[PDB]
RNA sequence: GGGAUUUUAAUAGCUGGCUAUUAAAAUCCCG
């Protein structure tokens, strides 16, 4: 019964995230200590001629970015735990996330460690110019 | 990499996968979106939102090693080090039905303290906007073995209340024993899946009101506290887990427990399973392999009890040796052969199961040595024999008295933790059928430098008088004897004992 | 209903052999 979803290699860390008081610090400590990052993310095939905004309803990657499914790069969606956002809604799910090409080793860690700009809707430090 | 696990399984009945922007994993994407290079394409076909898919929680593995984070799935030796925190843990479950199929939810949680909690069937449901931990349709396990679980489907409570009840019960049990909690499970998979509902883990924390280790977590206060200050807390923080099946046991729990125990016979209930699990763990660690070199730190008054035991013994053995003119003594059970009292001039002989000194011989008592040891008094101090002979002084711990240093054990026995872990067999009153209870009395031969007693054996009381010296001595002996008796030790003597023989000295 | 081991079949891939996925069967444990 049912259909399998996740590899056995990731089950070591997500379980940890399912039990910790604060999951973001747990995942960042696991990755920074030398653990393997999350794999099995939904990476999309794009023409790479997008506007390069962080979160979009359609793939909008530039030549220096990669487009991922929104639910695949959210730690709370991968581990199936409660979101910390207002009203429990996910800001990634149902959308597409543009991750810089030099940070594709760990998209989940990039989404946890970074936030988009409130004005230009780009990643802060990776395209945002509001100075 | 390639091996797929049953954790986070999609237990929905839908025949198709999810959209690339909604699927959590590449495996869960529907195959219409995938391409040859392990990439998904964004087709123009509209998504099937909204949805609600039940996600399985079976398959947790807490084997990740992170610096600063403790190891919660502990091995055998450190579980023996943490024996005061042993709480048995069993969970009976209900299968998901109707909207879902392919996962189990907890239905009745049982603990070794004899407490059962019935919960509503609650699982994880993934929706287009996120996920929720709410109630799902469930069914009892089919079969005549689980007919008792059918009423429990209509008796559960909400999980947040049961969380606080569990934390309160654990705090009431483990307040004086330890700063930790060790869940002793038989099959740790479903037990860990159910423990995900009421346990939080992380770095080791200090209690917010004292210096003790924090064992409970409060989500509304976001605070950590020990067992004393965990009023209103809803989560168990950093519990230890022990799997008894991984210790080399073949078969089910019932046939393994019933092989060495006969006390915990009971109807099929999760608390009974947990009690049998903890009893089997106790048998595995303190009866199968004893004398493990582990010392346990003191808690309340064990040093004073150790002093008072010798204070009582040096009085009772001396009086027994003086009465009856017994000139030969066999101290069966003496590890080193050190005599109790050396003031009377009598012959001394020493025996033990594992003698530490060449002065002590090897001996085991099976009532066939009753005529063998018939020419002298027999000391049995903390010596466990199924039947004691007619000419003997006996001190035996009563396992029915439960204390901080006396944990429940196996087959009616008790784990006495006094700088060492000893498994004492169950106190049987028929073992002293040739013996009598030793009456209270004091003997003294010291010189002299309100009280009235008809049992004080002293030349002062023999003449019908008393002084401050013996009025204080008798009272400190009363304090020591009280402490020994209220601890749980019972003293027995040969049948013909009376203090009237002691006036000759 | 969940998991572990073994065996078989199909699919997919790689280099006579090997792995993975799915399905079926047997044994054992949990429910
Ligand atoms: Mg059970
Ligand atoms: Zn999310
Ligand atoms: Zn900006
Ligand atoms: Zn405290
Ligand atoms: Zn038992
Ligand atoms: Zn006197």
């Amino acid at each position: 019964a049912g259909s399998n979803t996740e590899f056995a290699s990731n089950s070591s860390v997500l379980s940890l995230v399912n039990f910790t008081v604060d999951p973001q610090k747990a995942y960042l400590d696991f990755v920074n200590a030398g653990g393997a990052p999350l794999t099995n993310c939904v990476k999309m095939l794009t023409p790479k001629t997008g506007t390069g905004i962080a979160i979009s309803v359609k793939p909008e990657s530039t030549a220096d970015q990669e487009t991922y499914g929104g639910a695949s790069v959210c730690l709370y969606c991968r581990a199936h735990i409660e979101h910390p956002d207002v009203s429990g809604v996910c800001k990634y799910k149902g959308k597409f996330v543009q991750i810089p090409a030099q940070c594709v080793r760990d998209p989940v860690g990039f989404c946890l460690s970074n936030t988009p700009c409130n004005v230009c809707q780009y990643w802060i430090g990776y395209g945002c110019n509001c100075d | 990499s390639q091996i797929v696990t049953g954790l986070f399984k999609d237990c929905s009945r839908e025949t198709s996968g999810l959209s690339p922007a909604y699927a959590p994993t590449y495996v869960s994407v529907d195959d219409k979106y995938k391409t040859s290079d392990e990439l998904c394409v964004n087709l123009n076909l509209p998504a099937n939102v909204p949805y609600s898919r039940v996600i399985s929680r079976m398959g947790f593995k807490l084997d990740a090693t992170v610096p600063g984070y403790p190891k919660l799935f502990i091995t055998r030796e450190e579980a023996v080090r943490q024996v005061r925190s042993w709480i048995g843990f069993d969970v009976e479950g209900a299968h998901a039905s109707r909207n879902a199929c392919g996962t189990n939810v907890p239905l009745q949680l049982g603990f070794s303290t004899g407490v059962n909690f019935v919960v509503q069937p609650v699982g994880v449901v993934d929706t287009e906007w996120g996920n929720m931990l709410t109630g799902i349709a469930a069914r009892p396990p089919p079969g005549e073995q689980f007919k008792h679980l059918v009423p429990l489907m209509h008796k559960g409570a909400a999980w947040p209340i049961v969380r606080r009840r569990i934390v309160q019960m654990l705090s009431d049990t483990l307040d004086k024993l330890s700063d930790y909690c060790t869940f002793v499970c038989w099959a740790h998979g479903f037990a860990l899946t159910s423990a995900s509902y009421f346990c939080k883990i992380g770095k080791e924390q200090k209690c917010c009101m004292c210096n003790r280790r924090a064992a409970a977590y409060s989500s509304p206060l976001q605070s950590y506290a020990c067992w004393t200050h965990s009023c209103g807390y809803d989560y168990v923080y950093n519990p230890f887990f022990v799997d008894v099946q991984q210790w080399g046991y073949v078969g089910n729990l019932a046939t393994n427990h019933d092989r060495y125990c006969s006390v915990h016979q009971g109807a099929h209930v999760a608390s009974n399973d947990a009690i049998m699990t903890r009893c089997l763990a106790i048998h595995s660690c303190f009866i199968e392999r004893v004398d493990w070199d582990i010392e346990y730190p003191y808690i309340s008054h064990e040093k004073k009890l150790n002093s008072c035991c010798r204070i009582v013994e040096r009085n009772v053995v001396r009086a027994a040796l003086l009465a009856g003119s017994f000139d030969k003594v066999y101290d069966i059970g003496n590890p080193k052969g050190i005599p109790i009292v050396d003031d009377p001039v009598v012959d001394w002989h020493y025996f033990d199961a594992q003698p530490l000194t060449r002065k002590v011989q090897q001996l085991f008592y099976t009532e066939d040595m009753a005529s063998r040891f018939a020419d002298g008094l027999c000391l049995f101090w903390n010596c466990n024999v199924p039947k004691y002979p007619n000419n003997a002084i006996v001190c035996r711990f009563d396992t029915r008295v439960h204390s901080e240093f006396n944990l429940p054990g196996c087959d009616g026995g008790s784990l006495y933790v006094n700088k060492h872990a000893f498994h004492t067999p169950a106190y049987d009153v028929s073992a002293f059928r040739d013996l009598k209870p030793l009456p209270f009395f004091y003997y003294s031969t010291t010189p002299c430098e309100p009280l009235k007693s008809a049992v004080c054996i002293t030349a002062c009381n023999l003449g019908g008088a008393v002084c401050r010296k013996h009025a204080t001595e008798y009272r400190e002996y009363m304090e020591a004897y009280n402490l020994v008796s209220a601890s749980g030790f019972r003293l027995w003597c040969y049948k013909t004992f009376d203090i009237y023989n002691l006036w000759s000295t």
